[PDB]
């Protein structure tokens, strides 16, 4: 992302949703699930929530 | 619903938003974006339908087209989904080990990473180098090397 990486774990026990690099934006599922609120607001924002 | 078929209820046509255009063996395209939207413009703006569209889906009707309803417009595997190859030609094998990742059912599987993935690009014509190949655990790549295939086919990727 140009700086500051993600690095970011995964159990291994969740798929990866996308395989590419994409372009991949903010907010964007990596691996599917029912998402928290807490993440929503925090990559997406209030109104999102 | 085991069946993947998309009905439409009235005639508005498709208004496909959010894809990637990619050329496939035939006239239609398949789309490589995980999010998609669809859409039905009859007579104005307002959307009669939106449903969803998953990666690796093949659109019966372009966009744009005034489908006259009742008929698929996009059609998938319901059970997987299609990895697509960017350059068109001979399947580029990297470290085929028989008898530890090969499993018969040609249709041979790639490798196993609790058994243990080499990755490779699509040869241009027979060997040629012009792409990352990544095989996740249980994929099998049906298509020997040499086939030649051309960009937007896929073979059976047996998800684990």
């Amino acid at each position: 992302d140009g700086s500051d990486p993600y690095e970011e774990m995964i159990p291994k026990w969740r798929q990866l949703n996308v395989f590419e690099g994409e372009r991949v934006e903010r907010g964007d599922v990596i691996s599917d699930g029912p998402e928290a609120p807490h993440d929503i607001l925090r990559l997406r924002g209030v109104h999102a929530v | 619903a085991a069946e993947s078929s998309i009905q439409v209820k009235n005639k508005g046509s498709i208004k496909l938003s959010n894809v990637k255009s990619v050329v496939n063996s035939s006239g239609k395209l398949v789309i490589t974006s995980r999010n998609t939207e669809l859409k039905l413009i009859d007579e104005f703006g307002r959307t009669k339908e939106s449903y969803k569209v998953p990666y690796g889906a093949v659109l019966a009707k372009g966009d744009g087209e005034q489908v006259a309803g009742g008929e698929t417009v996009a059609n998938w595997d319901p059970h997987t989904m299609p990895v697509i190859t960017e350059v068109s030609g001979f399947v580029r094998f990297t470290d085929m080990i028989d008898g530890q990742t090969i499993t018969r059912q040609s249709s041979l599987v790639v490798l196993d990473s609790a058994e243990r993935r080499p990755a490779l690009k699509i040869v241009d014509a027979q060997g040629n180098d012009v792409a990352q190949y990544f095989l996740p655990g249980k994929a099998i790549v049906q298509l020997e090397d040499g086939v030649q295939i051309s960009s937007g086919d896929t073979l059976a990727r047996i998800p684990q």
